[PDB]
């Protein structure tokens, strides 16, 4: 899960500006898409796969003379041990698909059950042996919001040129409907709520409360 | 963060009035335009493109 | 500001082709590494 | 120009009416832990 | 009746008090996807009140400077 | 005792301020918040 | 106290005889009757209580239980097709426009809630008047996504717009299951494939990937179908979400979508592997997705001086079923050459994680 | 008190007693937007120079927008 942050990470980079007055905006879109393709190639090579130790201080382990018959070697890392043991369980077709233990596995495991899960098999196997990019991504997302602000002011004044009668009545109604919201919490301030001046709808409320 | 109804409603009015009082030519906002176009970022950035474009030719 | 448009246009036009060049070259190198890995 | 706007946000609000409406709570005169002492002393005196 | 006299220090009218105009409102949360991801969503909007690029402007004017 | 009843009024009339006050109920953002509280998480499958 | 002269409220015939429900209309009939009356400031209460009963007791106001509800709600939903037609200029200019826009958004969220339980979505898909509205909203949001000049947002109204998409998209999640396309050029799929490439928010990306996944079931891949409108520009993005190793929800949604995209026929597999920017991702992500958040044996003894894992995550399970289905493609299709180029890397993940040997049975029997 | 009034008159009569005000007193712009909101009201039948002024300011904001984009190109 991705961690939530306290600052905006990206911006939409609006596209309602006239593409015949402001130029090179398509250049910006091409550059952003190219950077979006220049890191999909990096994240891929961060999950890169490598095959460097099929067979090839605590990285080297001496195997027992018993397990040395299922490996072909007497020393090597633990990775080679678990891998070659799995390869031996796979080549001889021992998994039940119609693990069924072989004859030499009886000795290497010191078990006569002749049938054991693979989990226990590898259990016995063990038993036998960066900062500047954040500033750049905040500086860029600090300009695509300034662009997203100037574009909004252009959108407002351009939509004011066309239909000014429609925008002005909206501004006057937003004003007459927002100056009322901001003047709704000036009644409770602890220096005008104990002076008995606002207690002489705070009277029908006590009727509803007492009934409640 | 930590925005509320009052902090948002008082921000919408500030944005509407900054524009309306600018239509009436009552607001002077030259100390805000002298942060985008007038600073040397309009010329020094071009003086950085004038050399990056030439570095990109070899 | 038109000089800015001409310069940004030329710089972007040149950078896109440079990146596609050093992008296809890297893809070719990855293909050679692929066959050199499957052989091993 | 009777209105001057700057890059900051406090002066921009101060120029307009909204100046004091960006606070989470209105200022107080009876929340001071000293004023309440004086009022309690006057009440105890009466 | 064991009603405290006004000399005692319980007396204060509002110490902790929240008005609905001061309630926190749901807004767009911003997510971080490593440092080499430019195709990630980087937003999460479930029906918030601003639910747009206005929250970015609010962060830009108040906390961006 | 008076300052313990003027506290229940102001704490039972401020909470009920988005369902009673006209100019505060039918505004944008308040309605959006009220709808946002009742979203009902989507059925995964 | 209790006397006739004091008050005439119990004389001899009504003091315990009136029923217990004689106090007015019931809380449901009151909602239903105050919803068709024309008085405002009253609809704003009915559509508030219906909005409450759609998140605290939806089984009580289900469309099937009351076959007279959608006729009422459409009276508030349909005017949005006219209001949304605006929102590129100043369309809200008084206190009666917002009163008809919020009364519509509430009636839309109520349907979005009642369209989550089963045997209630079976009523929206029958009425074309709602599917047409959803298509209209998706068309407008496609115009916003593409960037054409025929329709502009007028950002000052985005507050009212971005709350309509996050409801119609949620109406599409429950509707896309009940439909299955059979034609190439078809709406409800070109719009989603256009929005997904732009939406830039996790909630919409996941809701779209789930809707697209549900728009491909009950179909066969041997003829023209909706699966032919997308190309190597969108499939080169849904598979790119596998590279995002920072979450366990985009990866699951992408693997689920690919598993639903591959199911029918074998030509889908040949098409998915055509590009050289989608096979290179699956080749270098599907091995690593079988050990995603699985607590590897932690081989660190090479610098010092094993506890092999026991279970597997949900992403490893989905990627396992993905390789299972890709295993039995053909002896010549790219579905087998892929599973053959992945064998020397799935082997290490089988050696380090035991419980895969039971889940990767079908993948191993086919190689 | 005997009882000749509603049960709710005593609650308000007790809540509205000015018994601490006598002891509290012993111890202890926006004008422009009140007239602009009516100057616009009177401006609202030609509205020609209003649109011409709006277009003249849009020509400035589309320029500062072009400058912001001209800088975002360098940062990218």
């Amino acid at each position: 899960n991705p961690v939530p942050v306290t600052y905006p990470t990206d911006a939409y980079i609006p596209t309602y500006l006239p593409d015949d007055k402001v130029s090179n905006l398509a250049d910006l879109k091409k550059l952003i898409e190219m950077d979006s393709r220049l890191d999909l190639y990096l994240t891929r090579r961060r999950l890169d796969t490598s095959i460097n130790l099929p067979t090839n201080d605590g990285g080297k382990v001496q195997y027992s003379p018993n397990l040395a018959t299922l490996i072909g070697m007497q020393t090597g890392s633990v990775n080679d041990a678990v891998y070659s043991i799995y390869k031996y369980i796979l080549i001889n077709n021992l998994f039940v698909t119609e693990v069924k233990l072989d004859s030499l596995l009886q000795k290497v495991l010191d078990t006569n059950a002749a049938h054991l899960p693979l989990m226990n098999v590898v259990q016995t196997v063990n038993k036998l042996v960066d900062a500047e990019d954040t500033a750049k991504l905040r500086e860029i997302t600090k300009l695509a919001l300034q662009l997203n602000s100037s574009a909004q002011k252009y959108q407002f004044f351009h939509e004011l040129s066309l239909h000014p009668r429609e925008t002005l009545t909206h501004y006057l109604w937003s004003s007459k409907q927002n100056e009322l919201v901001l003047q709704g919490d000036q009644y409770f301030n602890e220096d005008a709520a104990r002076t008995s001046d606002i207690y002489s709808s705070l009277m029908g409320n006590i009727s509803l409360l007492y009934s409640q | 963060n930590n925005v509320t109804l009052k902090n948002l409603t008082a921000f919408q009015l500030l944005s509407q009035r900054e524009n309306i009082c600018e239509l009436l030519n009552l607001v002077e906002s030259t100390e805000r335009h002298n942060s985008i176009i007038n600073p040397e970022r309009q010329r020094m950035s071009l003086e950085e493109m004038k050399k990056m474009l030439d570095a990109l030719k070899n | 500001i038109e000089e800015s448009q001409a310069i940004i246009q030329e710089l972007v036009k040149l950078t896109m082709e440079k990146l596609e060049s050093k992008f296809t070259k890297l893809c070719d190198l990855e293909t050679q590494l692929e066959m050199e890995k499957l052989k091993y | 120009k009777p209105i001057k706007i700057s890059a900051d946000f406090n002066a921009k609000a101060k120029s307009l009416g909204l100046e004091s409406k960006f606070s989470n709570a209105t200022k107080t005169a009876l929340g001071d832990p000293d004023t309440e002492i004086r009022i309690s002393a006057r009440i105890s005196n009466r | 009746s064991n009603i405290p006299d006004p000399t005692l220090p319980p007396t204060e009218m509002m110490t902790r008090f929240l008005h609905p105009n001061w309630y926190a409102l749901p807004t767009t949360v911003w997510l971080k996807y490593g440092n080499y991801n430019s195709w990630a969503p980087s937003f999460n909007e479930n029906g918030t009140v601003v639910d747009s690029t206005t929250r970015g402007l609010i962060w830009l004017e108040r906390i961006g400077y | 005792k008076q300052k313990s009843i003027r506290q229940k009024l102001i704490n039972n009339v401020a909470s009920q301020a988005h369902h009673n006050i006209p100019y505060l109920r039918d505004s944008p953002f308040t309605a959006a918040a009220q709808r946002s509280v009742q979203i009902r998480s989507k059925v995964i499958v | 106290t209790k006397s006739i002269h004091y008050s005439l409220a119990n004389f001899n015939v009504f003091q315990s005889l009136p029923k217990e429900t004689a106090r007015g209309v019931d809380d449901l009939t009151r909602m239903e009757m105050a919803l068709l009356s024309g008085i405002p400031e009253e609809i704003k209460w009915s559509l508030k209580k219906y909005l409450t009963y759609s998140n605290k007791a939806p089984y009580m106001i289900s469309l099937r239980t009351l076959p007279d509800l959608l006729p009422l709600f459409k009276t508030f939903i349909l005017p949005l097709e006219r209001i949304v037609e605006g929102l590129n200029k100043s369309s809200i200019c008084d206190s009666k426009a917002m009163d008809s826009l919020q009364m519509g958004l509430n009636a839309l969220l109520i349907l979005r809630n009642l369209a989550q339980d089963t045997d209630s979505v079976q009523i929206l898909v029958k009425d074309r008047e709602i599917k047409s509205f959803i298509l209209f909203i998706l068309k407008k949001f496609q115009c916003v996504a593409t960037g054409d000049n025929k329709w502009q947002l007028y950002e000052g109204n985005a507050t009212f717009f971005n709350e309509l998409t996050h409801y119609t998209l949620d109406l599409m999640e429950a509707i896309s299951s009940y439909i299955a396309p059979a034609m190439k050029d078809d709406h409800y799929f070109q719009t989603l494939v256009s929005i997904l490439n732009y939406t830039k928010d996790r909630y919409m990306v996941i809701s779209i990937l789930r809707s697209l996944s549900r728009l491909l079931v009950r179909s066969k891949a041997n003829e023209e179908s909706a699966a032919d409108n997308l190309d190597h520009k969108t499939l080169s993005l849904i598979v790119s979400f596998l590279l995002l190793e920072c979450d366990s929800e985009l990866i699951i949604a992408s693997l689920d979508f690919l598993y639903q995209y591959i199911l029918p026929g074998s030509q889908r597999i040949t098409e998915l592997f055509k590009s050289k920017e989608c096979s290179l991702i699956l080749e270098a992500t599907l091995p690593n997705l079988l050990s995603y958040n699985i607590a590897t044996p932690d081989y660190h003894l090479l610098q010092k001086h094993v506890k092999f894992p026991q279970e597997l995550s949900d992403v490893s399970k989905v990627a396992c079923t993905f390789l299972c289905l890709l295993s039995n493609d053909t002896d010549d299709g790219a579905g087998s050459a892929f599973c053959q180029r992945i064998r020397p890397l799935v082997l290490h993940k089988l050696a380090d994680i035991p419980p895969l040997t039971l889940a990767l049975s079908e993948y191993m029997e086919n190689t | 008190v005997g009882g000749h009034k509603r049960v709710e008159d005593c609650i308000e009569k007790f809540l509205s007693l000015p018994i601490e005000d006598n002891y509290i007193r012993e111890v202890v712009g926006s004008k422009l937007m009140e007239c602009v909101n009516d100057a616009v009201q009177t401006l609202l039948d030609k509205l020609g120079k209003v649109s011409d002024k709006s277009r003249e300011i849009s020509e400035k904001y589309i320029e500062e927008s072009q400058a912001i984009i001209q800088e975002l190109v360098k940062l990218t």
